[PDB]
């Protein structure tokens, strides 16, 4: 699963950033963020900051 | 300000030798076998730099504690010795609680969710302990008991 | 064992709250309250490690040491706040 089938002859290794697509045939990166402003595991620091 | 500059020089030195890369390529953790969730985002703030900062803070805390226990003979008007030692110990406890959770979750998921959150929580807890149990008794005496203010 | 330790400690610090207010004759009252407060801080800081270090690379090498350090600190606060002033007074005379 670390490689994507670029051609029917053999699978090809994808770059360090992208991960293989669900139905093979290439790979596309999916960006992520540092929790953004979401509720999970951010309410506690935000509260201890605002009340402080 | 001289004490601040003593660490500001080191901050500048570390900034120069080790610039803030802020690389988005934080793919060190990679669950590529399921190929479902992968990737991470984090600043380049180093664990060694954090350790150096905490060491400087702990040294300052030790000097504060030795000073507090040296100046214990001051009367009750300026007796800022027991609260200061208590605050030093509370900050030490907070940082000693921060160390295991921060330095143990290395080869595990949600490393960004754990490390940054626990670091900022520890910083906020130390600041809250210091501010509250340093000044809040005084504010209480001032504006809740207007009789000892003279 | 941890829960029974916190139970004994909670009764101890509850008796310490009612202790607060006694005259200066009882020398070992305010130090007792301070020791209870320090133990309160230590055991309140211990729990985040307890429910935070789980599901990590080292689930065994940190759980057996965090409790050990907490126990050592809970002994050290009592030692320092109940015998260090006694030792200092002894050194005076
Ligand atoms: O876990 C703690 N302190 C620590 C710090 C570094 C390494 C290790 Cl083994 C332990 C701790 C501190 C305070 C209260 C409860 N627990």
């Amino acid at each position: 699963g670390y490689q994507y089938q670029v051609d029917r002859y053999t699978c090809k290794t994808c770059p360090y950033d992208m991960r293989p697509t669900e139905n093979r045939t290439g790979c596309r990166p999916i960006p992520i963020i540092k929790l953004e402003w979401g509720s999970p595991w951010a309410v506690l620091p935000l509260f201890l900051a605002v009340v402080g | 300000f001289s004490l601040i500059s003593l660490q500001l020089l080191g901050i500048c030195v570390w900034f120069v030798v080790d610039p803030s890369h802020s690389v988005v390529d934080f793919q060190d953790q990679r669950t590529l076998d399921p190929r479902f969730a992968r990737g991470v985002l984090k600043c380049d703030i180093s664990d060694l730099s954090l350790i150096c900062l905490l060491g400087y803070s702990m040294l300052l805390m030790v000097t504060c504690t030795v000073y507090a226990i040296k100046t214990r003979g001051v009367p009750e008007t300026f007796n800022e010795a027991k609260p200061i030692g208590f605050t030093m110990y509370t900050t030490c406890i907070v940082w000693l609680a921060f160390i295991p959770i921060f330095f143990g979750t290395s080869q595990s998921a949600d490393k960004l969710y754990i490390q940054t959150t626990t670091l900022t929580v520890s910083v906020s807890l130390s600041a809250s302990v210091s501010l509250g149990m340093l000044y809040m008794p005084k504010v209480y005496i001032i504006l809740f008991h207007p009789e000892q203010n003279v």
